[PDB]
Formats: C-alpha cells, structure tokens, sequence
C-alpha cells in the first residue's frame, strides 16, 4: 500500500490526472463503480485504492492546498465524487516562509488525515508526493510535511515528482530561494523523480492537461509492476535498491493522432530509444549511476539478451569507473487497447543532473549578493532574525554537488 | 435400534460399505416410485455376474445410499424443520437467551444454596414457569417440553 | 424496566424527541398503535414502554415543568396522543431555591405520579433523568426530587444526563449558584452523562431540534442492548459496574445528506474514531478510568481483537497507575435503513471531567465574592436565614474534585 501527498496547483492537478489514469487502467468508474467487465478483475486494487462498503472504491489520496479554486473546480468535474470529502483539506482564508510558518500552524488536522488513512493498510510501503518546488504553497508545505514525516515515520518511503521551473523561460521570481530550500529538505530527508517544464515541454513538442497527462503516464507505469504482481520486482523497496535523484523517459508518448505509424517494435529498438538524451524528459566526462527499463507487452527473454548484449557492445553508455543496468518485465493492464506492440520507460540516475543545481545555485548566488525579494521573507516568524536557513541549505546543495 | 456384525462379516467386503448398508436400512425402518423398482433390477442383474467384482458393488450401493440420504435431507430440514429446532437448543441449553436466565436465578436462588431434597425438583419448574412469563414470552409450544431435572440421592 | 423524569424546558424536549427516537425504532406508530409489519417482532418493548387494552403502547414517562407553553406545544404535535395525560403534571401558575421551594410545596402529586408508574412494573430496575442545570425549574426541581427519591426508593438506580451550560458564549446569569447546587446533590445522591451545549453544538457543526435529536439518538444507543437482548450485559446495572461521572461519542454521527460517502467502515475504524476528543461531546497528566465501546451492526469478534491488540500496542490511550477496557456488541432494530455498515458510540469516565467544575467553581467563587443577585434567593424560604447551603456544597465540590 501507499499514500500520495499532492500539494499546490500543480500537486493538485498532478493527482487529478494521475487518479484519472488509475482509474482508467483498474476499470474503476469514475463514481467509484466497477465495470461488469472488470468483475472478475485479477488486478490488485490494495496499492492505490481501498474499498468501501458501497463496493466503491476510494483513493489513498489527500489534497492540501492553499488555496480553493483549483480543488473546488476538481469537485465539479465528472471524478468528484470518487475523492474522500474527509481527507480533502482547503485552508480557510507564494513564499517558501509563508508556506512553512503555514505547515507549523495546521499540523494537527493534517497529521490526524494522514493517521487515519495510515491505520487502514496493514502493510503500507512508503509515501508518494507530488507538488512543484518553485510556488509558494508546494515548495514549503512539501518542506514541513516532509521534515515532520520523516519525524513521525521513520519506517516508511518517501518518493516525490518534484517539478523544476523553466529556466530558459525566465514562473516565479522568487523562485532560486523556494527551490534551494526545498532541495535542501529533500537531500535531509527524501528517501527518492525529478521534473522539469522546459525539456518536458519541448519533448510534448517534438495546456497543463496534457503535459500532466504525460507526467501522470510516467508515474503509472513507474508503479504498473507493483500494482500488477509477476515474479521479480514486487515491492517499491526493490525498486529503490536497485538504484540507489533520477531522470525519466517514456518510449510511446505518442498522440491519440499518431497512431497512423504503427511501427513494428520490438524490445531492442525501445530500449535504445530510452537511451538517448532527446528522451529524457528532463533538461566533466559526465556519466551514468544506474538504469532500469520496464518493459511493457509481450517480451522474450532471449531478444532481451540480445539487447543488452549488443547495447554494451555498441558502447553507447558510460558507467563509473569505480563500480560495477537492469530490464524488468511486467504486463500492460488487460483493458486498455495495446496499440503498441511493446513499451519501456526507463529511470535513470546519471550524473550529469548535477548542473540541474548548478543553475539554480548560481540562480541564487546572482540574488544573495543583493538582497532581493528578502522583505517578504523577514516577515515570517523563521526568517525574522536571520536567514542562516538559507545559507546552511546553498552550503548542503554545494556539498551534494561536490559529493556528485 | 439395530447393530452391525464384525465377527462373521466376510473378508474381502470392506467395512466402509458394511456401514453404508447399516445406514440405508435402518433409514427405512425407522421411517415405517420408480426408486423401489430400477434398483431391484439391478441387484438382480448382480446375481447373473459369474465373478463378484467389488468395483461395482459399490456403484449400486451408494446410488442408493445417495438416493435415500438426498430423500432424507428433504424431509429432515424442509418439512420437520432443524432450523427452527436449533434455534431452540441454542437459546435454552446454550445460554442463548440469557435475559431469562437472569430473572431465573434472580428468583430461585434461596432454594438451591441448601442442599437438595426429594420437593425441591418441582420447586424450580415453577420458578422457571414465572420466569418466561416474567420475560413476556408467551408460547404454550416448547414451554412444557422444558424441564429442569435434579440429580437428588445419587 | 425504567422511568424517566424529564424537567424544565430542556428536559420536556429531550424527552420529546428521545420517545421519537424510540418510537421511531420499535415500529410503534404516533398514536401509539403498532404497524402492520412489525406485528410479529421481536424486540422487547416492556423496558421504556407498557401495553394497553387497546394494543397502543404508553411511555413509561412523566412530564414536569413550572410553566405550560412547552408541554402545550408538545400536546399539538402528532405525539400527543401517545403520552399518558394522568401522568403529565402542569403547574396551575429562573431560580433554583424558588424551585426547591416548588417542589417541597408539590410532594404529593409527583410522588402520587411516581408510584403510580412504579407499582405496574415487575422488575423495575432504575430511574432515568433528563433535566438542565443551569435554567431555574431544571436545576431545583431535579434536586428536590433526587433527594426524595433516594430517601423514598434506597434500591433503584438513578441516571441523568445533564445539560451543562455553554461557557464560551457568556444563558441563565445565575447559573453558577445552580449549576454548584445541582452538582452538590448529584454527587450525594446520584448513582451515575454529562452534556454540554459548547462541544455539542461544535460537533454538530463541524435548532435545538438538531442537538436534541443528537442526544436522544446518545440515549437510545445507551440503552440498545438492554433493549434488544443479547448474552453479555443484559442489565443497566451490568453497565454501571463496568465503568464505575461520564463523557460520551458516537461515531456515525452523520446528516440524512451525508450518506453520500459511504465509506467501508470496519469496527477497527470506528472504535479508533472514539478515542478522539474530538468526537467526545463534551468540552497534570490527565487520564482515563474507564471506556466502554457499544457496537452495532456485523462484527467478528476477531476482528475486536485485533482492534483491541493494535490499540494497545500503540498506547494512544493513559490509564491510571494504580489499577488495571470493555467492547460490547448489539444488533440494530430491523427497521431503521442500516446506511452504516458498522456503528459505535463510547461512554467514558476520565479524570479530565474535573475542569468542568474548576471552571464553575471559578465562576462561582467569581461571584460569592461580591454578593451578586443574591436578592431573589433570600426571598425563599431555604435561603431566608444563611446560605451556608452554598457554603457546604462548594467544598463537597472541592472534595471531588481533590478526589479526582
């Protein structure tokens, strides 16, 4: 089992999509219904969904948000009904320091959702979290909620899509501190999928709805093998250890128009395509740590095989020097159509993500030699005296840079 | 109330349907169509087989078993109802309507602290009579095929 | 079976809607005739209600009050003509020695009443009392009659559940001295639920006709089991000598609109929700003495267990150092729509109960000071000479509350 933490607008919206998916993959209907089809279904619910009485079924889901409009828009749409009114929590009445001295404030109500949701899995696996790290309201709620779990619960994952501004379009002007800090916290505490809207942009290329579509993509099939059991891989801690910041690529993200080019593919041609640079969503002999391809559809071991030997002949990946891939299988949910002959999505950690932070650094080293935008922050109880926050979390990015 | 034999039974027949004869039978003693018939043919055509093949002594047998069993089941739950009898044993033997219960040693207990004598048996069977009717249970059926017993003088 | 005394304004309605409640449950009609479909039933009636010649059934109820306009009102409702009108009592023509006062001039006919109601019952096991303790009929007339009750019947148990009145909006502004005296006589004579208008009303936000309907629906799940007969705890007095003043919570505490989530409730679930104080209605390392959990509906024993073990373990609850719960389980009348699938309400004694009367104390010590509308009470015969009443009562409230 898990949960998911989505926060800000585009938390918000990053679940929205994402329970869409689901709920498309499970054939659960969009009150909470199942189909007559998927009576029988063989697929397991437990890891996102839990039933109720009623026979619907109900989302491991909570939605914080500072603001109403973006969830009161979700309740009006077709998939209102399905979220749980209990769990849903709007602030009454876009700083990093607002946002924190916010989470210390309505810690109670929150951490008694996140209790009670907690109290009805018998073996929960970790926490999910989705929310952008630039916004006022996700960069430091995820900050306090991530600090106070990894307090609370020091038994548990805690993965997070944490979504980067664009940077070649000059969002929010404020936007190095919110990102250094929550960078910070996620270096103290996050257990493990980096995002970006400028590559993830030019690669939809080449509204939100459909670039969270794409996201919420990634993430299903991220989950698919947990959600749907086989032999290997049965647990997101298998995941993680077969890794352990990471980048992501998805071979079939095709339009609903692009079908037309039904393209014979096998498992060699996709799992070269999840390789090259162009694929990865994402924006010094600079090199790889690991790599896993899941692969989707109707797969031989022995074409696997012969991938992975003629990848590593053809040397078209650098490793470490100081160390010692992965293709895991799984199987695509038995109700959407199979227009592809066979898929991957690849997760990758590589180093040169390191600049990913570079940028930002010298993002925020161009604004701390002028004191810009620091009036607003002086206001919050925690950057009332001083700001020593901000430079132990610029000193914590430059050690993990110097560490890569 | 009949018995099964052992010490002259024969050798190579089997005691698992020696049992099922000693049901099949005893089921229509007690219990004072076409079923009657077909299966006289059949033990008839048993007779004419020059060789006892055990293996189909058994096919006869328990069809017939099955037959009188499944006849049984018909009567001993749709029409001489268990359920309702069940429900009774439930209540009264396993303490399953424990409010009369209550009342009952509410009320008869000076008489049983003592040691038991030849009057205290109809003693009790009034108490427990003002106790049914202390519960608003009024049922003249299954009432008087309740009765308390003491085990005096032995 | 049980009589109920309901006094003052308050009581009358708890009364009301309590009968409605029952009436509601048994399948007894307005009139007192009994429906078609539940002709042949089985719960027992004989504990709130007793037959007539004419098949209606009659309360075991009486009604007083020092005004008419309310029990008027109740005798246009479509109830009226199920109460007994021997029974009710109207006086021909705000304070609690004015009340005493009454009820040492109108012994007689209560005690007439009283008796009358008692000697039709075989096994009349104790007294029920709804009253407030603020209002001036309330308070005075249930402490006369506590008092000559306990003088009259030394064997019958006496239950209240008492209103206490709201202490964050500033009703009665004497109601220190009446509360104080009230409270005096209920630890001298009372055999065992406290109210409050403060965390009663916060719930049902989070009419009187909503509150009330509230208690009643506390009362009847109260008395459900006796009611509805089982195997274990068959009698009030089972009840009373597994707890000991109490607090209580109920957890299906929902609006007729908000059956729309109708969420898989387990047993684990709702006996959880109990502990909370939130859902305890009612406003030093404070802990428990008792808890007692009533559950309706399906419930494996098993599953209480497990509940039971998991509780435990993760010691959300304090008892006492110096002495070593109960979950007992009912079943709902065949009538009512069973929209929970699984139900709870929990009656407790904790120590934390004692601030109500720190605060009240408080106030009343607020005011003995000063000698603050004390005019109308020297009026009455009881405060003509001294008030060394109020003198013994405040320290026999200092005495609980050192006792606790």
């Amino acid at each position: 089992e898990i949960i998911t933490l989505q926060l800000g607008q585009c938390g918000n919206q990053i679940g929205f999509e994402f329970w869409k998916q689901l709920c498309a993959e499970h054939g659960i209907s969009p009150e909470g219904i199942v189909e007559e089809f998927a009576t029988e279904g063989t697929d397991r619910k437990d890891v996102f969904f839990y039933q109720a009485d009623d026979e619907h079924y109900i989302p491991r889901a909570v939605l914080l948000d500072l603001e109403p409009r973006v969830i009161h828009s979700i309740l009006n749409s077709p998939y209102a009904k399905l979220y749980n009114p209990e769990n849903i929590y709007l602030s009454e009445h876009n700083n990093w320091a607002s946002g924190f001295s916010q989470g210390e404030k309505i810690h109670e109500d929150i951490f008694d959702i996140i209790d009670r949701e907690a109290d009805g899995s018998d073996s929960l696996e970790g926490f999910v979290l989705c929310h952008s790290i630039a916004g006022g309201t996700g960069s430091g709620l995820g900050s306090y909620l991530l600090e106070r779990l990894n307090d609370r619960y020091p038994k548990k994952l805690v993965q997070t899509y944490s979504v980067f501004p664009n940077q070649d379009e000059m969002d929010v002007v404020v936007q190095p501190y919110n990102s250094l800090l929550t960078l910070k916290r996620l270096t103290q505490n996050a257990d493990c999928v980096v995002l970006d809207n400028t590559a993830l942009n030019r690669i939809a290329t080449d509204s939100f709805s459909q670039i969270n579509q794409l996201v919420s993509t990634i993430m299903s099939a991220s989950t698919t093998t947990l959600r749907y059991p086989g032999y290997m891989n049965n647990d997101l801690i298998g995941l993680i250890a077969s890794l352990i910041f990471l980048m992501t690529g998805y071979t079939p993200l095709t339009t609903d128009q692009s079908v037309a080019s039904v393209r014979k593919t096998t498992v060699l041609d996709v799992m070269r395509r999840l390789l090259q640079p162009k694929n990865v969503m994402v924006s010094t002999n600079h090199c790889y740590i690991a790599i896993l391809n899941i692969i989707q559809g109707e797969v031989d071991p022995t074409q696997v095989h012969k991938s992975l030997q003629r990848i590593r002949e053809r040397k078209l990946a650098n490793f470490i020097p100081w160390g010692p891939i992965q293709v895991a299988l799984s199987r695509k949910s038995p109700y959407l159509p199979s227009a592809h002959r066979v898929s991957g999505l690849m997760m990758a950690n590589h180093t040169s993500i390191s600049s990913l932070f570079e940028r930002t650094c010298r993002q925020y080293d161009k604004l701390r030699k002028r004191e810009a935008f620091l009036e607003q922050f002086r206001k919050e109880d925690m950057f009332k005296d001083n700001f020593d926050e901000m430079d132990t979390s610029r000193e914590i990015v430059q050690q993990l840079i110097d560490e890569y | 109330q009949f018995s099964l034999r052992v010490e002259i039974l024969p050798s190579y027949i089997p005691v698992r349907v020696a049992e099922k004869i000693l049901f099949v039978g005893e089921s229509v003693q007690m219990f004072e169509k076409n079923q009657e018939d077909t299966f006289a043919a059949e033990l008839h055509r048993l007779k004419q087989q020059p060789l006892f093949s055990l293996v189909d002594f058994e096919q006869v047998v328990d069809r017939i078993r099955s037959t009188v069993a499944e006849h049984l089941w018909k009567l001993m739950v749709e029409e001489s109802d268990l359920l309702g009898q069940l429900k009774i044993i439930k209540d009264f033997y396993l303490l399953g309507r424990g409010e009369l219960f209550q009342a009952f040693i509410d009320t008869a207990q000076h008489m049983l602290k003592t040691p038991p004598t030849a009057v205290t048996e109809h003693d009790v069977n009034v108490a427990f009579q003002q106790s049914a009717h202390k519960v608003l249970l009024d049922d003249d059926n299954l009432l008087p095929l309740l009765h308390l017993t003491i085990e005096y003088h032995g």
